[PDB]
């Protein structure tokens, strides 16, 4: 809902409210990041012609959000790390430990895993990063968190993703809200009779 | 559990055990119901001398299951000692679930006149004839005869009219039923050959 | 007296809503 | 003077306003009784309680001398019983029955509501000894008198009878009661008079933890599925609580949620806060993390936090915190008799969070397993995910090479099947409604 | 069959004429004029000399069909 | 960027290319109905008919 | 309309505030206890050696 | 007259079933007569 | 999902509007 | 009437001539007039007694001489004797260790509803103290969290009346458990898998496991049969449902 009546380029004062035009760009950044990972973004943010200008402005903002839309982790980590840093700095912080880093990362991680079956920890710890253990203990506490759908063969240390067919993930999220309303009729069924 | 108690192979410790099940009947109950192995072990051992008595708190353990029929069925082979007392509600239930009984019996038994009937148990027949006797005699002819009409014997009314009349204005209301209430002829006999007989 | 004329009364009720039932197919 | 007449003055006018209210449900009986209608004697019964929090002694006895305007047993009992005040300036014009109306006989459904109303108003002002006289009077009179709206009354005459006889501590005594009028309503067919029973009969139980005897009960009892809504949810709950102490976990869950739904929301607050408390336990020692919603509640916050903490020590699976905090609020968990499944817990949640972390991992190592969860010995972690597997919980299996476990597959045959057959039952909710349309569409 | 069936049943049902207007709420509604014909003349032929009241209240409005 | 149809399997050293079928798209069609004709509907009506 | 007060009702005696006084809505892994992570990353830069 | 009142339940379980059974059937007869008009 | 419980919704939508409208009439009348 | 309450019991009653006696006892003292009321009467709360007391007695001599008939009768003879709590009544002592026995045996009966009941009738006598009656739930807990063989270290002591056979049953328990649990979906069971690390080295046991059940012994080793299969469906019973549905809709 934020970003949706938010990437609006339309302001009240030239640089006012909230406290500039660019902090009103860095908070679309911040937002739109947590909204989505790679779809044809390209033509919702990056085609902004305004958005590309004022990224030229700050070449750190410019440099995460390209990070992210070229799927380069090496880069993205140390800038994902300057933005929660910067988010700390921010009175906007309510996503203390949800969503700064933990979220864009779930969608990045699914992005990477995603179109692939089964990569090496290892490598994939170099080509995100460094410490193979930090990885491994990341990707270990985000599956335990739900997303990542994916598992871990720890004994030859690989990702073994499960990636449901279009059919199959579909077909789940079905069940799912069977089961919501299933709870939701009930409830109905107990409204009634009474 | 209790059960033990009656199911250890001394015969006093049975009867011992099974005494006090008539008094702890109304108050406990689960521990009864779920003993019905147990009183179906007593009910087996003929040998011991409270078989009677075993079968009456049988059908006690089947007044806490809720088959009213089969605990009938229980105190009826105890015989008896199916009418140890005539003033109590679950009597009253059962004599009812009786009643019902002994009339589509009867009923069928009279359409199907030419032998091979049903076998008219002496133990039902037994309890049935006692139970609408003193509903007879307990002096209510108002309502002696609605029980009687609804027990369905075709000598009853000309029993009912052969001991005490009271309210002799009974026998236009009995010609009433008859002549509007009842009116299924097959079944119907007995109540009109009676009235033929008497008016 | 009630106790037949209820028990007849429960057979042609039960009658009717089992026949008007019948037209609804 | 002039405040303290003022006030007294406004509190006499509220006072005749809930005679009023008693007057109103005078009326409602002398309809009821016309109209042959036990519906809108229900609606006598649901508004009772909300003006039954403010009642006077000497009101009462208004209500007594005036309606009692015929000499009865009744009056009788509330002359010595009824202890009103002293004199009192405010008097009431008491003339309700006059000619045929004192003529003709009480009606035996209000003379069970007085019974009812007096016993309310004892336990209102405390008193137990008078209250057990009154209520012994409503269930003789009601014994007595064989109509059938009276049973319908005497649902929830018996109910808050042998409440009235918890607080006296005769719950014991109040049994033969309980089952001399479960064999009344057996006869009669009274189903919601047999509810009240059985859901006063399993309290009983509970205050004497007596849970052997009321499972073997309530696996030979068929409960009526068309009793009151409240009834419904007090046996639905009580039935989960034991199943919950039988170690009967799915049925247990289904059950709690059931009957936290069916119960009011507005209302019912200590129900809600044991219900809370009840899906906290349950589903921490299965493993299925609790609903994180439910910690919105604004009645539960204190009681919760420690629960909360409870569920982060399930899921990472420390010991020594929790224990500590157990040793600090634990007093509460033993009140609400849920300490022996604490403990349960306590040593439990090493299988609970082997659970989540054999969903997470394909082919995860023993040796990982015992370190995530503080077990320092592969053969505790052998036997570990040797004893999950039996129960069935996960899929995890054991290879004594290195600990392998299988992956899962592609959808089957009964995979896509699975949903429609346990789901199609919405047909069969969909018939009970007509159903009940069909009973409920009467033109008059 | 269907006009017939519904007016020649006043004939067993005279015993009960209070039951003459419960078994004809659909019969004298029904969308069959021969059916609602029937269905007048059943109530008729069961109640001779009864004042029924209901049986009266319920004919009223075929007293005015548009079928003749 | 959805442009090809296939899982990069790196520990077989392989990429596993899938003909996808998209003649699914009941099964998300269907959803979105269970969406929008339910929880629109079901919460708001029988909230505020909360009595009845 | 009664409260149900039968039912061991226990308020909660804190009534001192309300940690989720907003809208957020929490999960079981949003309040776990860590260092974040931008130590964590420089951490993990550290061991690597930069 | 205990089984008097048994019987007379089960005569108020089916009238109340017998009522909405003739009002389906009278309604949906109605239908009738307005698709055929 | 979408037959048998649309067929059971709509069942019970109409069932709770004529339970308000009974409860409504009954109340009411008098 | 009160004869020879604990006159050779006591001691050592080894001999199958005491049945005659216990029988007298029952036909005698047990059977003087009740043992439900318990309003008053010392003399019958001293019946109380001594029937508590032959309980005691026959557990102790049903336990050792394994009859499961007169044990299971002497065990429910105890809970019913035992449902009168009378608190004023000396507790403890033969309450908290018997009812541990006969809890533990109970669940070697595979029942746990009257386990935790008698738990909850016992707030504070299972937790804060009496490891004689927390031993059978300390067991049951290990048996239940994560130990085997610690569980066998465990039951290697008896702290409630020692009588260390209720293990033993326990222990058949276990075999049996075992081998559903590695009759369960694991991959393969080698011979000395099964000999060495659970228990039971190459004893009667072994015979059992290879002639009881399946998972016929290849090369030192036991494999599982066929238990998992692709199964093409007949698809039949879906069928039927369908039809159930089909009827269930065509009317009303």
């Amino acid at each position: 809902q934020a970003a949706e009546l938010f990437l609006d380029t339309v302001s009240t004062f030239t640089s006012y409210e909230l406290m500039d035009y660019k902090t009103f760009v860095t908070y679309t950044v911040y937002v739109s990041m947590i909204a989505l990972e790679r779809p044809d973004l390209r033509e919702k943010v990056i085609k902004g012609a305004e958005i590309l200008e004022v990224l030229h402005s700050l070449p750190a903002v410019r440099q995460y959000l390209f990070s992210l839309y070229e799927c380069r982790y090496s880069v993205f980590f140390q800038s994902l790390a300057v933005v929660e840093q910067e988010m700390k700095k921010d009175w906007l912080f309510a996503p203390h430990y949800r969503y700064y880093v933990r979220e864009m990362r779930i969608h990045a991680y699914s992005q990477l895993l995603e179109s692939y079956r089964s990569l090496t920890l290892g490598y994939m710890a170099e080509a995100f990063g460094v410490g193979v253990e930090f990885i491994d203990q990341e990707l270990s506490r985000f599956i335990a968190a739900g997303r990542l759908h994916c598992k871990i063969d720890k004994v030859n240390e690989i990702v073994e993703t499960n990636r449901p067919d279009s059919k199959n993930w579909q077909y789940q999220e079905t069940i799912k809200k069977g089961d919501l309303l299933l709870n939701r009729v009930q409830k109905l069924s107990r409204v009634i009779n009474m | 559990g209790i059960i033990s108690l009656l199911d250890e192979d001394e015969p006093q410790l049975k009867e011992f055990a099974l005494h006090k099940l008539n008094a702890v009947v109304n108050d406990f109950w689960a521990e009864i119901s779920e003993s019905v192995d147990k009183i179906e072990v007593l009910y087996e051992d003929e040998g011991f001398r409270s078989r009677q008595f075993a079968a009456l708190v049988a059908s006690k353990v089947f007044y806490h299951l809720g088959a009213f029929e089969e605990s009938l069925n229980y105190a009826l082979g105890a015989g008896d000692l199916f009418n140890v007392n005539d003033n109590s509600e679950y009597v009253e239930t059962i004599i009812a679930k009786c009643i019902d009984h002994y009339t589509k019996q009867c009923v069928e038994n009279a359409d199907l006149p030419e032998g091979e009937k049903k076998p008219i148990d002496q133990r039902l027949e037994g309890i049935v004839n006692k139970m609408f006797q003193r509903c007879l005699d307990d002096h209510k002819y108002k309502q002696a005869i609605g029980i009687a009409l609804e027990t369905r014997r075709l000598d009853v009314f000309e029993k009912t009219i052969l001991e005490s009349n009271d309210v002799p204005g009974m026998l236009a209301y009995s010609l009433k039923l008859c002549m509007s209430l009842m009116q299924n002829k097959q079944f119907r006999n007995k109540v009109l050959r009676v009235l033929v007989k008497i008016y | 007296k009630l106790q037949q004329e209820l028990e007849f009364l429960e057979v042609q009720e039960e009658y009717i809503k089992d026949e008007q039932k019948n037209l609804k197919k | 003077k002039t405040a303290a007449a003022a006030a007294e003055h406004s509190q006499r006018e509220l006072d005749t306003v809930t005679l009023e209210d008693i007057k109103e449900h005078v009326k409602q009986l002398e309809k009821a009784v016309s109209g042959k209608e036990p519906r809108f004697v229900l609606r006598a019964l649901r508004m009772l309680p909300s003006t039954s929090r403010r009642l006077n002694h000497y009101v009462l006895y208004k209500a007594v001398q005036g309606f009692f305007t015929s000499n009865n047993a009744t009056r009788d009992f509330l002359l010595p019983f009824l202890e009103e005040p002293m004199d009192t300036e405010a008097d009431l014009q008491f003339r309700p029955r006059t000619g045929k109306a004192a003529s003709t006989p009480l009606l035996p459904e209000v003379e069970a509501y007085l019974q009812l109303l007096v016993v309310i108003f004892m336990m209102n002002s405390k008193r137990y000894k008078e209250a057990q006289k009154i209520s012994d009077d409503l269930m003789q009179k009601i014994s007595t008198q064989n109509r059938r709206a009276l049973d319908l009354v005497a649902a929830k005459c018996y109910y808050y009878h042998a409440r009235v006889y918890e607080f006296l501590d005769k719950l014991d005594v109040v049994r033969s009661f309980l089952h001399a009028r479960l064999r009344t309503a057996t006869l009669r067919h009274d189903a919601d008079g047999q509810a009240t029973l059985l859901n006063l009969l399993l309290r009983n139980y509970l205050h004497y933890s007596l849970y052997d005897q009321a499972e073997k009960l309530v696996s030979k009892s068929v409960f009526p599925e068309q009793a009151n809504n409240n009834e419904w949810a007090r046996y639905l709950y009580y039935t989960g609580r034991i199943k919950a102490i039988q170690l009967e976990y799915s049925e247990a869950r289904r059950t709690m949620t059931n009957a936290l739904r069916k119960a009011p929301q507005h209302t019912a607050v200590g129900f809600k806060q044991t219900v809370h408390k009840l899906l906290i336990v349950v589903e921490l020692l299965l493993g299925e993390i609790p609903d994180r919603l439910q910690f919105r509640q604004p009645s539960l916050k204190r009681s919760l936090m420690p629960y909360f903490l409870l569920t982060q020590a399930v899921r990472t699976g420390n010991l020594a915190k929790f224990n500590q905090v157990l040793d600090q609020f634990g007093e509460k968990f033993q009140a609400d008799g849920t300490y022996t499944l604490i403990i349960r817990l306590r040593h439990n949640v090493i299988k609970t969070g082997v659970r989540m972390i054999s969903l997470s991992y394909s082919r995860i190592s023993l040796a990982d397993i015992a370190q995530k969860l503080q077990l320092d010995s592969p053969e505790d972690a052998e036997f570990i995910v040797a004893k999950a597997i039996r129960d069935g919980v996960i899929e995890a299996s054991i290879n004594h090479e290195k600990g392998y476990v299988q992956s899962k597959e592609m959808i089957d045959i009964y995979s896509t099947r699975e949903p429609q057959l346990a789901f199609h039952q919405r047909i069969s909710f969909c018939l009970d409604i007509h159903n009940m349309s069909v009973k409920a569409m009467r033109f008059p | 069959v269907r006009r017939a069936a519904v007016e020649s049943l006043g004939f067993i049902l005279f015993r009960t004429p209070e039951q003459c207007p419960s078994v004809v709420s659909l019969l004298s509604e029904s969308y069959n004029p021969h059916v609602r014909y029937g269905a007048a003349m059943a109530l008729g032929i069961c109640c001779a000399g009864t004042g029924n009241k209901e049986a009266i209240n319920l004919l009223e409005p075929m007293t005015n069909d548009p079928v003749n | 960027d959805k442009k090809f149809h296939g899982i990069l399997d790196q520990g077989e050293g392989v990429l596993i290319i899938f003909d996808e079928p998209p003649v699914d798209k009941t099964y998300e069609a269907a959803l979105e109905t269970i969406q929008n004709m339910s929880k629109v509907v079901d919460s708001l009506y029988n909230k505020a008919k909360k009595l009845t | 309309d009664d409260e149900f007060e039968e039912f061991p009702a226990e308020d909660w005696a804190g009534l001192d505030e309300d940690e989720d006084a907003h809208v957020w809505e929490d999960n079981w892994d949003d309040d776990n206890v860590e260092d974040d992570f931008s130590n964590q990353l420089r951490a993990e830069l550290e061991k690597h050696g930069y | 007259q205990y089984y008097l009142s048994k019987i007379e339940e089960l005569q108020l379980i089916v009238n109340d079933k017998s009522q909405n059974l003739r009002r389906l059937q009278a309604q949906r007869n109605e239908l009738n007569a307005k698709v055929r008009l | 999902y979408l037959a048998s419980l649309i067929r059971s919704v709509v069942a019970l939508h109409n069932l709770i509007n004529n339970k308000i409208a009974n409860r409504d009439a009954e109340k009411k009348e008098g | 009437m009160y004869e020879q309450l604990k006159g050779e019991w006591n001691r050592k009653s080894p001999n199958l001539s005491k049945c005659g006696e216990e029988l007298g006892r029952l036909k005698l003292v047990l059977l003087e007039l009740n043992f439900l009321p318990t309003t008053g009467t010392k003399l019958t709360k001293q019946q109380l007694i001594l029937a508590r007391d032959i309980l005691e007695i026959g557990a102790q001599w049903s336990i050792l001489r394994k009859d499961i008939p007169s044990f299971e009768r002497y065990m429910a003879q105890l809970k019913c004797y035992y449902f009168d709590y009378k608190e004023q009544l000396p507790e403890s002592a033969y309450m908290h260790q018997l009812l541990g026995l006969n809890l533990l045996f109970l669940l070697s009966q595979n029942r746990v509803a009257e386990f935790h009941t008698e738990l909850e009738r016992l707030p504070a006598k299972d937790i804060q103290t009496n490891v004689y009656i927390k031993h059978p739930v300390s067991l049951e807990q290990y048996l239940m969290e994560g130990s085997y063989n610690k569980v066998f270290l465990a039951k290697g002591n008896i702290p409630a009346e020692s009588y260390t056979f209720f293990i033993d049953i326990l222990l058949d328990t276990i075999r049996d458990e075992i081998a559903g649990c590695i009759e369960k979906a694991y991959e393969k069971i080698l011979f000395t898998e099964a000999t060495r690390i659970l228990f039971f080295n190459t004893p009667k046991k072994m015979t059992d496991y290879a002639k009881k059940r399946g998972w016929v012994l290849g090369p030192n080793n036991y494999y599982s049969f066929a238990s998992q299969q692709q199964k093409p469906e007949d698809t039949t019973i879906p069928s039927t449902e369908l039809a159930k549905q089909v009827i269930e809709y065509a009317r009303q």
